[PDB]
């Protein structure tokens, strides 16, 4: 359950900023790390900050770049089937009745069924 | 025997040998009981602990995942470790590295999680342990299977040095001169070569010059031949 | 949407199953987003 | 040195596994599968987010606004208006239902409806069922003859023997008004339920309105017919309409 | 324009670059365990065996044994056997007069060399005029060409003289 108006178009752009700042985040505490075992190997008592171990800062990067992605794949699936329904699938949702458009679904799949028996009978005679 | 400090009524590592005379847990108690002030030599040890030392931490670490493993096909696996004194000893190692950290932050945490003092828990299931086999004691008793849990801070990846041989067995052995056919851990292992990198046959695997300022007591200790040292060899890198 | 166990294969003849919402952290924090540890996994996984 | 599955735990690390094959390639046999119905190929998997997806369902529903029981043992969260707690799974992977309660018939029957809702759980096609089952509270064998008649349209046992059988929500023939998200019970004096679902070797839908302190219903052969089967058999007045008007409009409707 | 982690990184420039392992490698193992990269059977071999031990570059040999049959190259003694190993005699055996071979010799593969010397110009050319004339046509287009190729412009040039020849 999450209720997020199911539109992926506004929730990728206002999720954009969430990616640029977690990178620079990381960056930042990278650095931060860097220059700490840097004066550690040969400076002296210098690096006390206790900053983030840069895991969980990471992971949850990678985390919120896979949200982000499957929800660009749901996106992509929606608008595929969108584009094949319109394309080979008339209109018909409350000119033709519910039972009519079942049926004309089931004709089509048996005539596909039809067509794939067809072609494995032929592969099978070929071989 | 590197420590500077001011004398006692004994020997300030005869005095730390003895520790074997203590509690199970909560090394924090045992380490003020002895002693805790005369164990500082100076600032400048903020070298060892995050460098070299974090390999002993590790080594515990190694332990554990390898303790529930006798239905391995392998009677020890890896290794077992069941003697006790040379337990004691690196226990002993434990409390003063434990006493170490607490003179300076820079030491070997389990650098992943639940730092809010991991060290402590680990140290208690070793001491456990050895308690449970100091004087011919079983192996796998109930904390076995309490203890044999995976806390999300054991990282892999070690050394565990080691080297070819000559297994000519009765018949022939042919080379050629060159293109053989088949059949100190202070860091210096990156994964390509970065120097000259002289190392060594036994388990070595060190630099040449060590890149140090002042850790030179390792590397003083380690220029002659090393534990069997005989085979300290040298090779440049590969180029493309 | 939700609920995405992490199964993967790195060994020569064998897989490993893990949950997704951990992140290398047992119960310090979430991934933020989809809801953890959906009833059971690991037992299902371990009957067969 | 592999099991480390003596003890019990709540945390996944890494769990090692043919067997994927097997946990794969959806069977059509939803572990037991002792015949209900379900010409679906159902993975193991599958059937496992839909079962772990329906009780976080169901908790959440039960938690909303009616009462159930704190954390314990067993989690009872089935608790209907007079009393019932079925919550418990021995094979977790097929469903977790059982039999909630009996203090008095309307008793194989029990037994027989228990297993109706768990066979009714299936695949995860829509979580409306939970809506549904929620509003399944019918105490005096009011919901024991739609359990029957699922029972027999399920098992055929010794519209005639046709397809008459209809416990989803929905249903395409309902009064065209939006397309329903989990159509379940209306909170009137007459409370909506779908009658059943007739369709030959064509298709319609017939729902019914119980009185409980008005079921007025192509539609030219649906309509006049269900009227006529109604205002015949209107003696059904003791429990006088409680299935005999049902088990008339199904059978006795030709 | 997130530069603030990059100087910061060059920073680690002197020799002691190892601590970047403790920095990465956990984490990384975090996402990346895998412990197949490389597990096929692998090994480094830099050389077995590599000279020409019969003549200079191929590439000469090569693009000239791909000439017409109309020419005929063959070696004289082996004065320069090794590192020369170029001074060819031709016989042109087509439609038109035979005549002396060229000298063609040529420096390294780099070819600014006009490789015909006439080590026997002198008394082969005084004998008939017919000839005297191959040789005049011979050099005045020779001088034509502009940085010659003894690969093929020699040899072009030369056959293209002869059937001047005839006037």
């Amino acid at each position: 359950q999450q209720q997020q108006d199911f539109d992926p178009v506004q929730r990728y752009k206002m999720l954009i900023p969430q990616l640029k700042e977690s990178l620079q985040t990381l960056m930042k505490v990278a650095a931060q790390n860097l220059i700490q075992n840097t004066n550690i190997d040969n400076g002296q008592k210098s690096s006390d900050a206790p900053l983030q171990r840069f895991d969980k800062c990471l992971e949850e990067f990678y985390a919120l770049c896979d949200q982000l992605e499957l929800c660009l794949r749901l996106a992509h699936e929606c608008l595929s089937q969108s584009c094949d329904s319109a394309k080979h699938s008339p209109t018909l949702v409350p000119s033709l009745p519910y039972p009519q458009y079942l049926a004309v679904i089931k004709a089509q799949i048996t005539c596909a069924k039809d067509i794939h028996t067809a072609l494995l009978d032929c592969a099978n005679k070929v071989t | 025997p590197h420590f500077l400090n001011t004398p006692d009524k004994s020997p300030g590592d005869r005095l730390a040998e003895i520790c074997a005379k203590i509690t199970d847990v909560d090394i924090d108690k045992v380490m003020i009981n002895l002693k805790t002030e005369e164990f500082v030599l100076d600032m400048n040890t903020l070298q060892a602990l995050q460098q070299l030392l974090q390999w002993v931490g590790d080594f515990v670490l190694y332990l554990l995942v390898s303790l529930p493993n006798q239905g391995s096909p392998l009677r020890p696996g890896h290794s077992f470790l069941r003697d006790g004194t040379s337990l004691g000893m690196l226990r002993e190692l434990m409390v003063v590295i434990r006493i170490w950290g607490l003179l300076k932050p820079s030491c070997l945490p389990v650098y992943t999680a639940t730092s809010d003092d991991s060290m402590s828990l680990l140290f208690r299931l070793l001491t456990k342990l050895w308690i449970c086999c100091r004087d011919e004691g079983a192996a796998s008793p109930a904390s076995d299977g309490l203890v044999s849990r995976l806390q999300p801070k054991q990282p892999l990846r070690l050394r565990f040095g080691r080297a070819p041989t000559l297994p000519s067995s009765t018949s022939t052995l042919q080379l050629d001169g060159l293109t053989r056919a088949p059949g100190l851990h202070l860091g210096a292992y990156p994964t390509e070569e970065c120097k000259a990198c002289t190392r060594c046959g036994c388990v070595t695997m060190l630099k040449s010059p060590n890149k140090t300022t002042a850790v030179t007591q390792w590397e003083q200790r380690w220029i002659k031949n090393c534990l069997c040292g005989g085979l300290w060899r040298r090779v440049p890198l590969s180029c493309s | 949407n939700m609920y995405c166990i992490d199964i993967y294969c790195r060994s020569r003849g064998v897989v490993a199953i893990r949950d997704g919402a951990y992140s290398l952290f047992d119960n310090s924090k979430l991934v933020e987003g989809f809801y953890p540890a959906p009833g059971l996994k690991t037992f299902l996984n371990m009957f067969v | 040195p592999p099991p480390r599955k003596l003890p019990q735990r709540s945390w996944a690390a890494s769990i090692p596994t043919s067997a994927l094959n097997i946990l794969l390639l959806p069977s059509p046999t939803p572990g037991l599968v002792p015949g209900l119905a379900g010409s679906y190929l159902c993975s193991p998997l599958e059937r496992f987010l839909g079962s772990v997806i329906m009780r976080r369902h169901l908790q959440r529903i039960i938690q909303q606004e009616t009462l159930q029981l704190i954390n314990s043992n067993e989690p009872g969260v089935i608790m209907f208006k007079t009393d019932a707690l079925k919550c418990r799974v021995a094979l977790s992977p097929k469903t977790n239902q059982t039999l909630q309660l009996k203090v008095t018939p309307e008793d194989e029957l029990q037994v027989l409806e228990k297993f109706f809702e768990t066979r009714v759980a299936g695949p995860p096609f829509k979580a409306n069922t939970l809506i549904a089952f929620t509003k399944l509270l019918g105490a005096p064998t009011h919901i024991l003859r739609d359990c029957v008649h699922i029972m027999k349209l399920e098992l055929f046992p010794d519209q005639l023997k046709w397809n008459v059988q209809f416990c989803l929500t929905i249903p395409p023939s309902a009064p065209p008004i939006a397309p329903p998200g989990t159509p379940a019970v209306v909170l009137k004096s007459k409370m909506l339920f779908f009658l059943q679902l007739t369709q030959k070797t064509v298709s319609i839908i017939v729902p019914i309105i119980y009185d409980m302190a008005t079921q007025q219903a192509n539609s030219s052969v649906a309509a006049p017919m269900m009227v006529s089967n109604i205002l015949k058999r209107f003696a059904e007045m003791r429990q006088g309409e409680c299935t005999i008007f049902a088990a008339v409009r199904d059978l006795m409707a030709n | 324009q997130p530069l603030l982690d990059a100087v910061l990184a060059n920073i680690r420039s002197p020799v002691f670059n190892h601590s970047l392992y403790r920095t990465f490698v956990p984490a990384m193992m975090a996402i990346h365990g895998p412990p197949i990269v490389s597990p096929v059977v692998c090994s480094r071999k830099r050389r077995f065996e590599e000279d020409e031990r019969q003549s200079i570059p191929n590439v000469l040999q090569g693009e000239v044994a791909r000439l017409d049959p109309k020419f005929l190259v063959n070696l004289d003694p082996s004065h320069c056997s090794n590192n020369g190993t170029v001074h060819l005699i031709c016989k042109l055996d087509d439609k038109d007069l035979p005549s002396v071979p060229p000298l063609e010799l040529s420096v390294p593969a780099d070819y600014p060399a006009q490789s015909p010397m006439w080590i026997d110009r002198q008394w082969q050319y005084d004998a008939n005029p017919f000839l005297q004339s191959v040789h005049r046509c011979m050099t005045s287009r020779l001088l034509q060409l502009p940085d010659k190729h003894s690969v093929t412009a020699l040899l072009n040039t030369w056959a293209q003289s002869i059937h001047q020849a005839c006037l």
